[PDB]
Formats: C-alpha cells, structure tokens, sequence
C-alpha cells in the first residue's frame, strides 16, 4: 500500500559477499597420500594388425593353414 | 570486489557462507531450540557472514569481538561465544600473521611423474606372446 | 561396437557436447572446462565426467574376478575355469 | 593350464577391438557422403575413446 | 572358456573333457546316481 514505485533505501556493511577461497591442511594425508609416480596419458598402437592381416607374407597366418592343409591327414 | 588471497585450514571445508551444517548447531545450539524468538538461525546466519566478511577484508590484521560488538548487537554473550567459536576454527583471524621459507630442494618434488611400480588401479607391463595372434579376433 | 554416449540425463546432449569438446583441446584445466559449459560446478563437471561408460569393453569367472594374480596352474585348477 | 594365456589375450583383445572401433568411426565420420546426424555421433565418439 | 571367450590358445588338444574325464574316473561310484 505504500512505497510500490522504488529500488532503494538499504543499510550499510560497507562489504559484500566475497567468492576467493584457497585450503591447505598438508600432515601428509591430504594433497594425496604421494603414490608413487606413473604415466600414460594417451592411448597407443597395437600396430599387430598388420600382423595380423591376411597376406601370403603371413607371420604364421597362412604358414598355419598350410600347417592345417597338410597335416590333417 | 576481490583484492586478497584468503586460504582455511581445509578441514574447515564444510562450511558455506550460503548454508549452515549440522557441525555448528551441535556446537552452538542455543539458536535452535527455538524457544527464544529473539533468536533464530536466520540472524545467526547474519551475524556469521557478517563476521567472516569483515575479517576476510583485511585479514592480514586482526578483528576483535569487541570490534562486531560496537558494530552490531542483539547479545554479548552469544556473540563472544561464536565469535570465539569461528576463531577455534579458524574461520576468523587465521592470516593474522604470515611465515615464509626458501624451501631448498630434495629428490622428490610436485613435478614429478614418470614409469614404476604403481599401487593404484590396474595396469599390464607385458601383452602377448606369438601365438595370442592365432585368435580369430573381432 | 557402435558405442554411443548420447545416453546421459540432467544433462542435455549439448551439455556433455561442450565438456568433451572443452576437454579435447584444454587439457583437463578443470576452470577452463567449466567456463566452457553452460552453468555446472566444475567438480560437478568431474564427476560425470567420471561416470562416462566405455560400455563395449568389459566382457563378463577366474580371470574376471581375478586380476595381477592368479591360481597357479599345474593342477587340475581349470576346475576354477569352469565355474 | 590357462592362468597367463587367457588372462593376458583378453587383456589385449580389449585393446585390438578398441582400436578396431576408434579406425572405423573415425572413417565413417570422415566420409562426408555420411549424414551430418551420424557424423556428429561419431565426432563425440573419437573424443570420448 | 565359455564364462571367458578369452580361450587358452590351441590348434589340436583337449582340455575340458580331459579334466572332466578325470574327475568322473575319480568318482568311483560305479552306480552313480545322477543324471
């Protein structure tokens, strides 16, 4: 019924709310428990497909079907 | 406005200038009883960010209770009692003092990270032999 | 095969969009990611982030309950094998 | 006698169908013959793998 | 195996019905009652 046309009028703290937070409680637990080290941050190749594609060349591939063909009797 | 680096001593990481946790009330219950109206969570929750604004300001100098008191009031008592309180866990007046160290250096250090025997999740040093090939793979 | 990671909620397909594409080319800079979605904690980016399945490789026994260690084997211990 | 031998062939076989998977979504969403509502999927798919 | 597609590597052997085989001589129970 009274003051509908107004944005203003508040008390002071001469502050706001601040946001910047930073935390260190280092015995040695936290921050990690220090495993030891590693690695491996992108996968590799096998490069074995090669090795493993069909070609008269074949590693054993076709010297095994040989094997098959001409042991299986 | 941000003008200052402000750390805690990380156990303190439960608390929220938004919220409150059932750690304070266990430890200052009389705002919750609710049979004092003049008290309620609500100013409490004032009265603390209130407190933890100012010192987070100027932390590197200290901030007294007295200092709240003559600034804002609704007890003594109660006052002191979570002022004192916030300072025990360091919420307050942490930074008042700063130390320093040249920090010479030893074999392990934070950059670093290479090959060898890991405790954590699993990993294979060795793939396969010859014959694993002879499998009519997907 | 045809492993599809579409499969999320609470999140849009966007949303998951963004992160993997920040992370592609950002390198895990946790801020930068988060910046780069629209309005997720980072932390929160974390976590669903490390609940993205790769639900295609783990097939379901001895070795499958057993891993860096194993029954030896000059026994009858494929018993074991067979379960 | 079956400890190593299984255990390290899965292990790979992991692996080789992996790489597998990463060579063909990467072809299928190189060839741009392919609908821009498959290739999207598969754009995802490389990052994610 | 058949709980693991992962199989020992073989081209001509038997493994399964091999310990199978022996575990059922073990049994002795020339009247097995059983399936």
């Amino acid at each position: 019924l009274i003051n509908y046309q107004v944005d203003s009028k508040l008390l002071p703290k001469n502050i706001e709310p601040p946001l910047t937070s930073q935390y260190s409680t280092r015995h040695d637990a936290p921050r990690g428990l220090f495993p030891f080290e590693s690695y491996k941050p992108s996968v590799q190749l096998p490069d074995m497909a090669k090795l493993k594609k069909m070609m008269n060349t074949s590693d054993s591939e076709s010297t095994l079907y040989k094997y098959l063909k001409e042991s299986k009797r | 406005p941000q003008a200052h680096e402000i750390v805690i001593p990380s156990y303190s990481k439960w608390f929220n200038l938004e919220k409150i946790h059932s750690i304070e009330v266990q430890s200052l219950p009389e705002f919750f009883t609710n049979r004092i109206p003049s008290k309620t969570p609500e100013v409490y929750m004032r009265y603390r960010n209130f407190m933890v604004n100012s010192y987070r300001l100027n932390p590197n100098e200290y901030f007294s209770v007295t200092t709240a008191r003559r600034n804002v009031s609704g007890d003594a008592a109660a006052l002191f009692r979570l002022h004192k309180f916030l300072t025990k866990w360091g919420l307050i007046n942490y930074q008042v003092d700063s130390k320093l160290l040249p920090k010479n250096i030893e074999p392990p250090l934070t950059s670093q990270y290479s090959t060898r025997h890991d405790a954590p999740r699993g990993l294979f040093p060795f793939e396969s032999y010859k014959p694993s090939v002879q499998l009519p793979d997907m | 095969v045809k492993i599809l990671e579409q499969i999320d909620e609470n999140w849009s397909k966007e949303d998951l969009q963004k992160l993997l594409k920040g992370i592609q080319e950002f390198g895990a800079d946790w801020y930068k990611v988060a910046k780069n979605v629209g309005n997720k904690s980072p932390e929160q980016c974390i976590l669903r982030f490390l609940q993205l399945p790769i639900e295609d490789k783990f097939l379901y026994s001895t070795i499958a309950f057993l891993v860096g260690l194993v029954n030896p084997k000059t026994v009858q211990s494929m018993t074991q094998r067979a379960i | 006698i079956d400890t190593h031998t299984a255990t390290d062939i899965y292990q790979t076989l992991i692996a080789l169908n992996l790489d597998t998977t990463v060579n063909d979504c990467l072809d299928k969403l190189l060839n741009d013959e392919c609908t821009e509502s498959t290739r999207e999927n598969a754009l995802y798919d490389y990052y994610a793998l | 195996h058949l709980p693991f597609s992962k199989s020992e590597n073989p081209v001509l052997s038997t493994i399964a019905f091999l310990v199978g085989l022996v575990n059922p001589k073990t049994v002795q129970s020339m009247t097995q009652r059983a399936i």
